[PDB]
RNA sequence: AAACUGAAGAGUUUGAUCAUGGCUCAGAUUGAACGCUGGCGGCAGGCUUAACACAUGCAAGUCGAGCGGUAACAGGAGAAGCUUGCUUCUUGCUGACGAGCGGCGGACGGGUGAGUAAUACUUAGGAAUCUACCUAGUAGUGGGGGAUAGCUCGGGGAAACUCGAAUUAAUACCGCAUACGACCUACGGGAGAAAGGGGGCUCUCGCUAUUAGAUGAGCCUAAGUCGGAUUAGCUAGAUGGUGGGGUAAAGGCCUACCAUGGCGACGAUCUGUAGCUGGUCUGAGAGGAUGAUCAGCCACACCGGGACUGAGACACGGCCCGGACUCCUACGGGAGGCAGCAGUGGGGAAUAUUGGACAAUGGGGGCAACCCUGAUCCAGCCAUGCCGCGUGUGUGAAGAAGGCCUUUUGGUUGUAAAGCACUUUAAGCAGUGAAGAAGACUCCGUGGUUAAUACCCACGGACGAUGACAUUAGCUGCAGAAUAAGCACCGGCUAACUCUGUGCCAGCAGCCGCGGUAAUACAGAGGGUGCAAGCGUUAAUCGGAAUUACUGGGCGUAAAGGGAGCGUAGGUGGCUCGAUAAGUCAGAUGUGAAAUCCCCGGGCUUAACCUGG
């Protein structure tokens, strides 16, 4: 199955091991799943501040 | 035989007792032939700790059920009270 | 005991008749009552009602495996 | 939990005061604010709509007594079970808690310094038929008639408590509490009527929001 | 068997197999017997071999061996096909 | 008295409209997973997938008051090398127990849902049954014998163990006599039982026959019970009958013969799927979905089959045969089944400690002492759900500073802060301290008992042996704000708006949709909104959906009248007078287990929770 990779910039590529949630991407046809950030080897979005939990990314202190 | 048991319900560390004529064989949360009364061990003096029913505790000695000794005891305490 | 009243749909086999009995169940969803027919095998001894005959059947200790009632009376008899 | 934020903040957003301060001055004078909404904003156009209008008055109810939305849940599904008028029995119990009929008499100058009073322990509630005095640290402890209050040997000669009371005397005492001040005492002797309640506070609006 | 009493059940059960398994052939070879008897359709051997099993299945009824329902069934059914003969 | 309380819509087809019609959101919910974050307690919950393989430890023992005995441990007695205070061997003399014999238990407790569409379940009945232990009764418990394990001797094998000779005792075994019942009976009569132990001629536990109860299991009958007609015929021991056998018991359960029957559109057969139920969510209701936890029934115990024993098994931790897999082997042969509590590998998005005690309520054995009990009660881990509480409370202005916006000077953050005065719930320290305990044993009195004040049973007293939890629940004090706030969102549905960067790029989206140089829609700051030890996303179920419409929809044009007639089963059906009481209504009884739902009270400091009616 095809899934999309959310936020901006994401280190996967062949051979990565990855989560996959539910969910429509509207305007791609056949993308009805998406990619978990930070679950198993998608790393987090890497400067995300305001929606960091739906991308994996971990609070700045 | 039949034997009169406390079957144990209530909460963790608050214990409450249901005194229930069943099989010796038949664990002491399964099932119970008849319910004849309620034992509570902590309880306040104006409330009623033990209830039993007279009447049928002696049909079940006359038809031959073994009590236990625990609630041969709560018996004999609840005649002389 | 348990007493049905029903036509004797067949008598051909020996020392038995097979009874129809109408009854009516209510629908659960729609509640409209159905008519049902179940047949039923009885014991006759003699064999005294013939096909078409309105008979009465009580429960008792099976005599065969798939008969368990008996012919107590026979109330009415086809023209 | 309790909001640990700004007070007057609350009061602002509901646009009326909400109790939340005790009234040593004038409110308009104290803070100078809630003419208009908080925020830069301030007036704005797009009015709110009636489930706004809901949603605002659930909010000032909770923000006028200190309770969470769960905790209201909660109460709002009792009134319901309840015979008689939802919003009724909600105020009521809103009423019946322990921190606002501690405020009430005056032991507590606001309903906060009343909740984290109660919860210190320092006020005991004896319930009727009760010869003994216990001591409660839950604020939430719905009071059955005739309930008496006293002030625990150790916080009688509470500072913050003797200038409440003043201000309580200044507010005025509702007739259901009774209060004895040489010896602090404060009975509960009948519920608080719909009638003796604010009026401006609206019940029906908080039993439209939640049927969805 | 992991554990030495059910170890010992199991001797224990085998003795035990060993002698029921004698008395109940004892049993089964007064009644064929008796059927040899009925077979024949001679009334005197017949009532000769059934004088002899007789005691045989109360013996081993009350042993246990055998049902004392099962034995008295026995006696009844074949003194029935004895009295029907002659 | 009470149980009788409950119903919202919105966005989207059009230049615009109304209808219709789909799609999407707003709710509750869960054995829940993932992301950020994470202080504390109480009660619950914790392999939904691999019924896949299982290392390891434990989970079923007890009885010497049934018996022969003495392997060990302690003694006692003497033998005392006496080594004078070291000490050793003989004896079952004693408390006691290894092994062996013999009874009871192991068929309960505990686990799982693979198979099962009907030997399952629910419901209401029934007749042809057995039923250890238990309650009430009766009749007994006499006399004998040969065996045999341990023990000895000699072998065989690496082991698991096995073969020979001889030999000892029993509540082990087999005769004989007696027979209240009980069995057969042609009713004339026939045959069938057992064992003794212990306390001082007795009472006692046990045994044999059996009647009645109680409990438990087996059997049967009527109904209800998922999808599929693109599954219409299916059955030949098949339906019934007699003689015979088999069962504790009815029965094609089996058998010889005889007849041709048996089920089927009211759904038979054949397939997919699935344990059923009380219940659990959702819903105003009717309904829909589901069958974790707790409790009832069923089926299974690595796979297939067979039976032994026993009251009860075709037996989870028993037996036999075969089967695959793992292990040991000296190569001929042997051992095994965690779907018991923990635990390991593996699968997975995912679910825990290789813990404490029998102290309590139960179960097994015993006369008791006492032993076993991964049942049970507790404890460790997890925010996994619910409930509660805390992270402080007041007073505080030229409205400090800084951030952000701005018409560059004002506004906002904002009583927010600083300052100032208090308070110590929770956490931590020091103490204190209930309750879960039922009164064992022992002494004393009373009655029953008996020949007996012995013995035994019952009752009534005195007495203090018993606690894993535990360093307890609670109570009192010690210092000080000191130990503890985050998540999502802000175009509309929908509560919350402006800048800066970007420029159909990066990106967001549940739907309409935003992004092409002045973005309330992307990324970041300020502000705000909702929740708050949580918050979102995802997955699933119901709702909204009157969108399968019985409650409660339609068919001229939006989807929908069969091309028309005929007629089978089936559905419905004129007027009057009667019988009948099946449907219908009303009342009586039994049942519809307990829990859960609902109402009214009670107990935990409240709540969850428990609990009487």
């Amino acid at each position: 199955v095809s899934s999309y990779i959310g936020g901006e910039g994401h280190n996967l590529q062949e051979h990565s091991v990855v989560l996959i949630r539910g969910g429509r991407v509207k305007d791609l046809p056949g993308v009805r799943y998406h990619t978990v950030r930070g679950a198993l080897d998608c790393a987090g979005v890497k400067d995300r501040k305001q929606g960091r939990s739906k991308y994996g990314a971990k609070k700045p202190k | 035989m039949v034997v009169i048991r406390l079957a144990r319900g209530g909460a963790k560390k608050r214990p409450f007792y249901q005194v229930v004529v069943a099989d010796q064989r038949r664990a002491r949360d399964g099932r119970y032939i008849e319910n004849i009364g309620f034992f509570n061990p902590l309880a306040k003096e104006s409330e009623e700790a033990v209830r039993l029913n007279m009447e049928a505790y002696h049909a079940w000695i006359a038809k031959g059920a073994q009590p236990s000794d625990r609630v041969a005891s709560l018996v004999r305490a609840y005649n002389k009270a | 005991a348990s007493v049905l009243t029903g036509r004797v749909v067949s008598d051909k086999m020996d020392k038995s008749i097979t009874v129809l009995i109408e009854r009516l169940v209510r629908h659960p969803l729609y509640g409209k009552q159905l008519r049902r027919s179940t047949k039923i095998k009885a014991h006759d001894e003699n064999n005294v009602c013939q096909q078409g005959d309105l008979v009465r059947i009580k429960e008792t200790r099976p005599i065969s495996k798939t008969k368990a009632w008996t012919l107590v009376d026979v109330v009415e008899k086809v023209e | 939990a309790r909001y640990i934020g700004p007070k007057l903040k609350l009061s602002r957003r509901e646009g009326t005061d909400l109790g939340l301060k005790s009234g040593v001055k004038p409110y308009d004078v104290k803070t100078k604010k809630a003419a208009r909404p908080p925020g830069q904003h301030g007036v704005s156009r797009n009015k709110t709509s009636e489930y706004a209008l809901q949603l605002r008055e659930k909010q000032k109810v909770k923000r006028i007594y200190g309770v969470l939305e769960r905790q209201f849940a909660n109460y709002y599904k009792e009134a319901a079970r309840k015979r008689g008028a939802t919003g009724e029995n909600l105020l009521a119990m809103l009423e019946s808690r322990l921190d606002n009929v501690v405020y009430r008499m005056g032991f507590g100058s606001t309903r906060a310094e009343a909740r984290q009073l109660v919860s210190h322990r320092t006020v005991m509630v004896k319930k009727a038929g009760r010869d003994e005095f216990v001591r409660v640290n839950i604020p939430s402890i719905q009071l059955q008639d005739g309930d008496v209050i006293a002030i625990q040997e150790k916080s009688r000669e509470q500072l913050r408590i003797k200038n409440a009371i003043e201000l309580a005397t200044q507010r005025g005492i509702p007739e259901w509490l009774d209060v004895d001040h040489s010896k602090l005492q404060g009975t509960f002797k009948k519920a608080p009527d719909r009638i003796d309640l604010p009026a401006e506070i609206n019940e029906s609006l908080i039993v439209e929001l939640y049927s969805k | 068997a992991n554990t030495a009493q059910a170890r010992k059940r199991a001797r224990q059960n085998t003795k035990r197999r060993q002698n029921s398994a004698s008395q109940r052939s004892m049993v089964r070879t007064y009644l064929k017997r008796v059927d040899a008897a009925i077979a024949a359709k001679d009334y005197d051997a017949a009532t000769e071999a059934y004088k002899k099993a007789i005691p045989v299945l109360d013996r081993m009824a009350d042993k246990g061996i055998i049902h004392k329902n099962k034995a008295a069934r026995r006696k009844s059914r074949l003194n029935k096909t004895i009295k029907g003969l002659q």
